[PDB]
């Protein structure tokens, strides 16, 4: 039995960040990197399956990214992932969700897992696209926004609950193997705060298959928009709290 | 040219984002002579023809596939066949849980442009230009689609205004491609309630409260204020307050609320979906960069525990 979990190391911006001089991205100096929040839940779900099974389950985490991503992969291993795989070449710079989908699929074909888990979306770009793209390239059954999974290793069907707008869920019976995008809250990750390197040649791809040029949208510019501004209440706690109380009553 | 809009329904009811996409499409098209084609997909979808026979709809296509409600395999095949039939320059999907189950699968197969969760869209000359967020909504990312004859966008809910009035589309019926789906829909489920946060005055707590033993002091603050205690998602995911008190896209929209006090809540898009309409929003957050400040009327950059204790003292 094998479960493959695709994970992303996301970037969050420090205060007072600036746009690069070319206007196409934020300056790298203002980025802090960590594992995508959705991926904590996806990994924990794979590990719950491993734990429940009296049979052997290999949990492999895979990320497409440059060498900074090793930090996140090592932490995944420390939490119990069996193996961790990083895929990269410089030519892959700027690969969008659909191209990442393609690269992950080339890895998954060689790994031949029994299920593939991905997060619902990334906290940085929130494409909510990558995992379902992998499903399309694999031509596998898929479901997005999975809040519950009833699955035994080697079954040929699973029952999932997908989380809808307003709070309702929908139970769906799905053929396995399947790609599932996993939602926040499906479980409680228990550790709340070598790596195998793969090149494009290893997976039969070239420069012309990956990167910004092969992406489905072209970035014209990134910029900091004018946004709504609150009326900031300055002063001590007592006056800030007084302000709030004056607001509460006028209501 | 044609713009194709995919409507959305669930549990016999049309979702209102459908009419938002129709407004978007009508705002977007380059000439009065361009047509907006709306498709509704489902084995019982004829029921929706009255609700989709509205201002701005030129053609309305009812697609009968094998399932009553959303199925990713049926929707991908059906939308693929609609694009083939209508040659649209732009296809608009809602950025919804259903669309997450197939939009990027539909785009992977093809020569189409694609972008998700779009909140600005226009033509500059003949060039379609779409804007979406980046870096947890700290920037706008403006994109175009060089040499793409067909662009698929998913559109952020509650941005585009619906048109008013009836319409008289040409209505047609098609069968979905004969695809045996690889999943089957089973029951809807409402998970296992004291208040209905369609109430007037809310104090809402987020991840900033830190630990479950800190919930009680807020429940006591709300008690004494006359507010109802609600939360953002992480609080309910942790089981600290019931899912019934969760505000946002997969929780409740607080439709009656006039004063909403957001404490240690960053203001994610999904949280804002539930509360951004509130006339007076106060945010209390130690991070001045938090998105919540972009919709709040009043902002206090302070520690929530210090404010809470003072607030309780002054009350
Ligand atoms: C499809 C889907 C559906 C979703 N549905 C919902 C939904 O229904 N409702 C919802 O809420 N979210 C929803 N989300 C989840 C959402 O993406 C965010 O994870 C969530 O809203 C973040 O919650 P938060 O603001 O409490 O936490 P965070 O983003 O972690 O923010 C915590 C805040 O507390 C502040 N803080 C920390 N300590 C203090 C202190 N001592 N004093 C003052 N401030 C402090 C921080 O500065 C930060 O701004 C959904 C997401 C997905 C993709
Ligand atoms: N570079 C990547 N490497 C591996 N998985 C990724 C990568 N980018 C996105 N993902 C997967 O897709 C999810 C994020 O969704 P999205 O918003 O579509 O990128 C993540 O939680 C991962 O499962």
């Amino acid at each position: 039995m094998k479960i493959l979990v695709a994970v992303k190391q996301t970037a969050a911006l420090e205060e007072d960040f600036e746009i690069r001089e070319d206007g196409m991205d934020v300056d790298e100096d203002f980025m802090m990197y960590d594992l995508n929040e959705w991926d904590d839940f996806s990994l924990e779900e794979a590990m719950k399956i491993k734990e429940s099974s009296d049979t052997d389950v290999e949990v492999v985490v895979v990320s497409v990214g440059p060498d900074r991503v090793d930090e996140s992969l090592r932490k995944c291993l420390a939490k119990g992932a069996d193996r961790a795989v990083r895929v990269w070449d410089d030519a892959a710079e700027g690969s969008d969700a659909i191209v990442v989908g393609r690269i992950l699929t080339e890895v998954i074909k060689k790994e031949a897992p029994d299920m593939v888990f991905a997060g619902v979306q990334s906290s940085d770009q929130a494409y909510a696209s990558t995992g379902i793209s992998v499903a399309s390239y694999l031509n596998w059954p898929h479901a997005a926004v999975v809040a519950d999974l009833q699955y035994k290793p080697g079954d040929n069907k699973a029952v999932i609950r997908r989380e809808l707008e307003g709070g309702m869920l929908q139970e769906v019976e799905i053929n396995c193997p399947a790609v599932l995008t996993i939602q926040l809250g499906i479980n409680k990750p228990r550790y709340a705060s070598p790596i195998e390197e793969v090149s494009l040649a290893d997976i039969g791809l070239s420069a012309n298959d990956v990167g910004a040029a092969q992406s489905m949208s072209r970035v014209r510019r990134m910029y900091i928009p004018e946004k709504g501004r609150a009326t900031m209440i300055e002063g001590t706690i007592s006056e800030q709290a007084a302000k709030i109380i004056q607001i509460i009553n006028e209501f | 040219s044609k713009i194709l809009v995919i409507a959305e329904h669930r549990r016999n009811d049309l979702r209102p984002v459908s009419l938002e996409l129709i407004g978007a499409a009508n705002g977007l098209k380059k000439s009065g002579e361009d047509k907006v084609v709306v498709a509704v997909i489902g084995s019982q979808a004829d029921a929706f023809v009255p609700a989709l026979s509205v201002n701005g709809v030129d053609e309305l296509v009812v697609v009968k596939g094998s399932s009553i409600d959303f199925d990713p395999d049926v929707f991908e095949a059906s939308v693929s066949a609609l694009i083939a039939a209508h040659n649209p320059s732009v296809v608009l999907l809602p950025h919804s849980v259903d669309s997450l189950g197939y939009a990027s699968s539909l785009a992977s197969k093809t020569g189409y442009g694609f972008a998700t969760d779009v909140y600005i869209v226009e033509y500059q000359g003949d060039e379609l230009v779409a804007t979406r967020g980046g870096y947890n909504q700290k920037v706008n990312v403006e994109v175009d689609f060089p040499g793409k004859s067909t662009v698929v966008l998913t559109i952020r809910p509650s941005v585009f205004k619906p048109l008013e009035g009836a319409g008289s589309p040409v209505v047609s019926n098609v069968d979905a491609p004969s695809v045996q789906s690889r999943s089957q829909n089973k029951d809807y489920v409402e998970v296992g309630d004291i208040d209905i946060t369609t109430v007037d005055f809310i104090m809402s707590i987020g991840r900033g409260i830190g630990e479950e033993t800190n919930v009680e002091q807020f429940r006591e603050l709300a008690d004494e204020a006359g507010a109802t205690l609600c939360c953002s998602r992480p609080i309910a995911d942790a089981g600290w307050l019931p899912k019934s008190r969760q505000v946002g896209q997969s929780g409740k929209v607080v439709g009656s609320c006039k004063l909403y006090v957001a404490m240690g809540i960053s203001g994610s898009i999904q949280h804002m979906a539930g509360m951004k309409h509130v006339p007076t929003i106060i945010a209390v957050n130690t991070d001045p960069g938090a998105s919540i400040f972009t919709i709040a009327k009043y902002g206090i950059v302070a520690d929530i525990f210090d404010i809470e204790e003072e607030l309780k003292a002054q009350l």
